[PDB]
């Protein structure tokens, strides 16, 4: 009975039993077996061409809070009914479970589990409510690499046709094969489609355009609406590339974070605090879909959990009953606060999950284990599942209040309350839940009663019921006026030490228009801000307002007291405004700090005083309504400002209360000489100029404003000469050398040691003409205030002796330069013995392009040095090798007092002082120089 | 309770300068739940609270370990400084402590020897390149295998087999085309080591 | 609780096919509550029953290791077949089993060559002469040291290497004098390797 005789295997199968043959290719037993088994698989897969599949009856819509669950084909005892341990049968999954998740795994062609649905738990499924959708790997539907029917590249190309053909294979296949009621999604990384463990960008957006395409074809979007689409993955959805995608396409959400990691998110040291926790799932997801479109899985024990799977999710066996595998009380499992559990924001849940659902009412492995490896009862002894623990949870999940229906007693206008669900939902938990917009636009509504029972929602829009003839809190969501979070955590999360949560609720966006009919409008004693939202014009019949008790900036000519000018005018102009109708005072206007401040520059005398620099020059409280708040006297003027005559502010608010403090943020001073200071207080003793630059005590990098310290005479601000520096020959690495030239001073991380000796040297010209007045050298306490390195105890910095050596030759053979007989000594730095994380001196108007210093810790015994960061210091100077040599040439004419006469000393004097002041200026001027240059050459 | 364990650097990491040195000393044993995890770790006694806790790079489920890796000067490895790591979390009775440094003992020079490819080695179609270097203490050192004054990969070395001197010694092999061993470009053995002239040194080879 | 350890025979008894590897499981660190071990050996992860238990030795914990050394087929070693150790003891939950078996992946020979000192290594005064021996799989291998036929014992030999191609290599160096290694006298280097071809390799050295 060969293998490619028959028929009704598919062509897999085929390869798969032709594979066992090549094992054991020539052994005279058991290419008898291989054959015989071959041969009872085509018998079975003829049975599963002959059988009659149940037509699919119409499902009523799901409606109401659901339990859906993953039951594990593998434990299904009709999958492979040779594996005996496996008892229990998903048709005995009991109503309770809302949700069928067709679960395809471990399952042959010929597998008797295809016809059982179909014939049994398809059609058992139905007559019970519990509609099966299939789950795929996005591997399955996407890649190469055990792609499946995906595989055939011919068949299907990542092109629109191509990915036509693909999604009716995919859809035959799995949902039309069997007619299935659903499609569904896992989205984990391992099941994301995947070829060599490669990103298929082609896979991963064909595989969106065919679960689209399908989703054209099922699901809510879709030619066979009966067919759902659901996605469930373990990723976290801003990773879901087909989150995007499909999100139009998809008709369920699914998401399963079963164990603690998952209940209450991982933690991170470099934050310090929980990272992936419920919440932030929800708000990923509601980033795509509605909460009513989401729904959680939680997992069952499931048998033979190993180390990562056996997340002892649910209540475990009790330790005494050492050999019973079922433990059945919730009270107090985490699927006992699963069931409970209610994203806080948003609005409410679309119901629950359960994966590994074939594990119902088996317990978890007790933790005095997995030491064990041959002995696990309750992870690894097989027992038959009633799914009796299913059933228990999903009973106490649908007994909770929490999902009642929003009804007409909540929203009495049966336009309103029709609106309400049309935008909103049908859960009254949604209202105290919904955190979303609310667009209210049908004029029939004549009532708002019960929008007092909006508890969370996001935005408000009011667009055009002119009907309605009132507006008061009773008719205005619970979300009106500011708030913290009043949902206690049901999660029975990890978190011990993170204890608090208010949860301020940010106060929902008000949009209201088009409310012609309204006369009474009542937002008093909302804390409310500003007027935003109120189509002031569309409140025509508007007769009684009172807004009293706001946190509105109501002082005159704000937008929001241009609204209030608006709305006195209508009462004056309607009954006249007066103390009674109208109420608008007991503002507590929240002052925030502006976003610029225009004073960059404060000048004080030259003076042994000293200055608080914030308060001098960190100031200013602009309002969200633009009030700019910046003195003790400008509160004053808020306390003088006036609305209707009065003011319209709280009279508890002091300026103290009022005011908002500039202090602990920081400042960042720099003194002409590039040299810095952090003290608010600055002695003007020292004629200088410093730049201010103010950090928040939340940033300490991108200043809020920068400003100039003047004590006396204005300084030119120095350049930076080492930054864009040309590394040049010395003992330091000229790669990580350029670090100190670097122009940053860098981290602690970054290295600082400049060469393998208590002296090390370095060349290097730089990057354009300047006029060099001073240099730096950070020690590495600048990269840490607390380094064990030493110090540098002497130094020096020296130039290439280019008057006497041929720089020319010198780049040609920087090596061979690397005596000081090619270099002349600069300056030098002779540390005296006190702490210091810099050096620094002045520079008497340096020229070489090229420099070559040594730094020395003086270190003799292994003391390398190193040096935290290299610092040129002077101004721009365009062609200062010319004008340098003008000034040296200068220099030794003055000198030559004997080859010109006394008229012409005087010119040269002057010329001379003309040097003297433009050897630190910032413009480079060489005529000057040219001229006196060529009465020179002239002289000589 | 947990259990700590401090690598030094790859001993090329802390003889060139260009890389970062670094010892990690990270925590895998007995952990709970209870994540808070109060990493400390010290240098020649003193312990320095900086640090740069490497985010978890486990891909998926079951890796609940936290390593911590602290960079080192040189100057301050070379020297011999002492770091010792002590580990506080709740979990744990008290920190748990452990100390690495730059091995103690007078620096013994290696004494490196060139040796052409066996024979068989050019009739195997890797010939080997042979630097053999011995009398080396501590037994940190980095040699490394060049052609052509370009790296050569296809090298591989041995563990420092502790000379009879008390430093260490070993044999590294460059493994080339017997093609291109015949036709051998120019190769260096390239070794950072601080028993080494400038801490570095070339061993040259040619056809 | 106690614990077990399965060690394999010799190197060198593994690695010459004249010779016959035994599997040992010797259990330390079992405490006088639970003394007992029960011992099943097994060929190729076949259970055996040809283990034979040796008489205990105490550690220096108070705790004492019993062991029972099953024979095993010298190729089967080599060729990778698993010994395995199960262990019985009161203070387990269940027996306890550990395998062992030869490096999997096709064996490589040995190549081993020996060179005297380089003309620069030679000029010292006590001349190695240094036996490589390369491309060997499984890293299972054994080398020795011999001069004029008779052995050489100021020798060092290393471990086994596993090299970047899936072979092992090691180095092993007979230190003469520079006057003795470079005087003239032939060395030889016998290697045994389960690594080796014929499970043996030779060096020739001369000066
Ligand atoms: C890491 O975490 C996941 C999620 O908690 C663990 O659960 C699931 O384990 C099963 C069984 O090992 C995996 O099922 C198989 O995946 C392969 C992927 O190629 C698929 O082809 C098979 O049809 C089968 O479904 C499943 O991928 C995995 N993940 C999920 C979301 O169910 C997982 O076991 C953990 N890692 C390990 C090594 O156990």
């Amino acid at each position: 009975p060969s293998i490619d005789s028959l028929h009704y295997l598919s062509e897999n199968s085929k390869k798969e039993f032709k594979e066992e043959l090549s094992k054991a290719g020539q052994e005279s037993q058991k290419v008898k077996e291989i054959l015989a088994k071959a041969q009872q698989a085509d018998k079975q897969a003829q049975e599963l061409a002959k059988m009659k599949i149940p037509e699919k009856i119409p499902m009523k819509p799901l409606h109401g809070p659901l339990y859906g669950g993953y039951f594990r084909t593998w434990h299904d005892k009709t999958s492979d009914p040779t594996e005996k341990d496996k008892v229990n049968s998903m048709g005995e999954l009991p109503k309770e479970v809302d949700l069928a998740f067709i679960f395809h795994d471990w399952t042959k062609d010929y597998s008797l589990f295809w016809k059982e649905l179909a014939t049994k738990h398809v059609p058992k499924l139905n007559k019970q409510g519990t509609r099966v959708i299939r789950t795929i790997p996005w591997r399955f539907l996407a890649g190469g690499d055990n792609s499946g029917i995906a595989e055939d590249t011919s068949k299907y190309p990542n092109t629109p046709e191509g990915n036509k053909a693909l999604a009716k294979a995919i859809v035959d296949e799995y949902v039309y094969k069997y007619n299935l009621d659903g499609l569904d999604v896992d989205v984990a990384h391992d099941s994301i489609p995947k070829v060599d463990k490669k990103e298929d960008t082609a896979g991963v957006e064909r595989s969106i355009q065919v679960f689209e395409e399908i989703g054209k074809l099922i699901g809510p979007k879709g030619v066979d609406k009966s067919r759902l689409f659901i996605m469930d993955s373990t990723y976290m959805a801003d990773k879901n590339p087909l989150i995007e995608r499909g999100a139009p396409y998809i008709n369920l959400l699914l998401v399963q974070v079963y164990g603690s990691q998952g209940e209450k998110g991982g933690w991170e040291p470099v934050s310090n605090r929980p990272e992936k926790t419920m919440e932030e799932r929800w708000q990923g997801y509601s980033k795509y879909i509605r909460p009513e479109q989401y729904m959680i899985g939680f997992s069952f024990y499931e048998e033979n959990a190993q180390e990562g799977n056996l997340w002892y999710d649910i209540n475990s066996r009790k330790d005494e009953d050492k050999a019973n595998g079922i433990n059945t009380d919730i009270t107090g499992t985490r699927a006992e606060r699963y069931a409970r559990w209610q994203p806080k924001t948003g609005g409410v849940k679309g119901g629950i999950f359960s994966y590994a659902i074939d594990r119902d009412g088996v317990a978890h492995q007790p933790k005095k284990y997995a030491k064990q490896k041959e002995f696990k009862d309750a992870t690894d002894n097989i027992f038959h599942s009633d799914y009796s623990v299913s059933k228990a949870l999903k009973t106490v999940m649908l007994k909770d209040k929490s999902y009642d229906l929003i009804d007409e007693k909540d929203f009495p206008d049966k336009a309103l309350r029709e609106a309400v669900m049309a935008q909103v939902g049908t859960r009254k938990g949604d209202l105290e839940r919904f955190n979303g917009t609310l667009r209210l636009d049908n004029p029939a509504i004549q009532s708002l009663e019960g929008l007092n029972k909006f508890k969370k929602l996001a935005q408000l829009d009011l667009i055009g019921l002119s009907r309605i003839t009132k507006l008061d809190r009773s008719v205005l969501p619970a979300n009106m006026k500011p708030g913290k979070d009043t949902l206690e955590t049901v999660l029975e999360t990890y978190k011990k030490d993170n204890k608090e949560e208010p949860a301020t609720i940010p106060p929902v966006s008000l949009k209201v228009s088009g409310l012609t009919g309204l006369k009474e409008l009542d937002l008093s004693g909302f804390d409310r801000e500003t007027l935003a939202g109120l189509d002031a014009a569309t409140l025509t019949s508007l007769e009684k307002v009172d807004i009293s008790g706001n946190k509105l900036d109501l002082a005159p000519g704000t937008e929001n007291r241009q609204i209030f000018d608006t709305m006195l005018s209508t009462i004056s102009n309607h009954v006249g405004s007066n103390e009674q109708t109208v109420k608008f005072d007991k503002q507590k206007p929240t002052g925030h700090y502006p976003d610029t401040y225009g004073k960059t520059s404060l000048r004080l005398p030259v003076a042994n005083e000293k200055v608080d620099l914030q308060s001098q020059l960190l100031f200013g409280t602009v309002t969200n309504q633009g009030t700019l708040i910046n003195s003790e006297a400008d509160y004053k003027a808020y306390q003088n400002h006036k609305i209707a005559g009065r003011s319209f502010v709280d009279s508890n608010y002091h300026y103290n209360n009022f005011k908002v403090s500039y202090e602990n943020y920081t400042v960042k001073v720099t003194d002409s000489t590039l040299g810095t200071t952090t003290d608010k207080t600055l002695a003007t003793d020292k004629e200088e100029t410093y730049k201010v630059d103010f950090f928040s005590p939340a940033d300490k990098t991108k200043a809020v404003h920068t400003a100039k310290v003047i004590v006396g005479d204005e300084k030119t601000m120095m350049v930076n000469l080492a930054e864009g520096a040309t590394v040049i020959g010395g003992s330091a690495d000229p790669v990580n050398a350029r670090k100190v030239f670097d122009g940053q001073l860098g981290s602690e991380t970054d290295n600082i040691s400049l060469g393998w000796d208590s002296k090390q040297s370095i060349i290097f010209k730089l990057k354009e003409d300047g006029l060099i007045k001073h240099w730096r050298f950070f020690n590495d306490s600048a990269r840490n205030p607390e380094t064990t390195n030493k110090p540098i105890q002497e130094a020096s910095l020296q130039i290439f002796n280019i008057k006497d050596y041929n720089l020319d030759n010198l780049l040609e053979n920087p090596n061979k330069f690397d005596d000081e007989k090619y270099w002349i000594t600069v300056d030098t730095y002779s540390a005296q013995g006190e702490r210091a994380t810099a050096f620094s001196n002045t520079l008497n108007n340096i020229t070489s392009k090229y420099w070559r210093v040594v730094f020395d810790t003086k270190g003799d015994r292994y003391s390398s040095p190193v040096v935290p960061e290299l610092q040129i210091l002077g101004y721009p100077l365009p062609n200062a090798d010319t004008i340098m040599k003008t000034v040296t040439t200068a220099k030794e004419l003055s000198q030559q007092k004997d080859k010109f006469s006394q008229k012409m000393l005087d010119e040269l004097k002057i010329k001379e002082m003309a040097l003297e002041t433009s050897l630190n200026s910032k413009i480079f001027d060489v005529t000057a120089i040219n001229a006196n240059a060529g009465v020179l050459k002239d002289c000589i | 309770g947990p259990s700590v364990f401090l690598f030094p650097p790859k001993p090329k990491d802390t003889l060139m300068i260009s890389r970062t040195p670094e010892v990690t000393c990270v925590v895998v044993d007995v952990s709970h739940e209870d994540p808070e995890v109060k990493f400390n770790w010290y240098v020649d006694g003193v312990e320095v609270h900086n640090a740069k806790t490497k985010p978890r790079e486990e891909q998926y489920n079951s890796t609940y370990r936290v390593v911590s890796v602290l960079t080192v000067l040189h100057q301050d490895w070379l020297n011999g400084k002492e770091y010792k790591c002590k580990v506080s979390n709740k979990a744990l009775p008290a920190p748990i402590e452990k100390t690495i440094s730059k091995a103690k003992g007078q620096p013994r020079e290696p004494q490196v020897y060139t040796l052409p490819p066996s024979r068989d080695e050019l009739t195997k179609n890797q010939v080997s390149l042979t630097c053999l270097v011995k009398g080396f203490y501590p037994s940190d050192i980095a040699v490394e295998w060049e052609s052509n004054g370009q790296p050569e990969n296809n090298y591989k070395t041995t563990p420092p087999v502790l000379d009879s001197d008390g430093s260490f010694f070993l044999y590294s092999k460059l493994t080339v085309d017997k093609s291109r061993w015949q036709q051998g470009n120019v190769f260096s053995c390239s070794v950072m080591h601080e028993a080494l002239h400038n801490h570095y040194t070339q061993k040259s080879l040619s056809l």
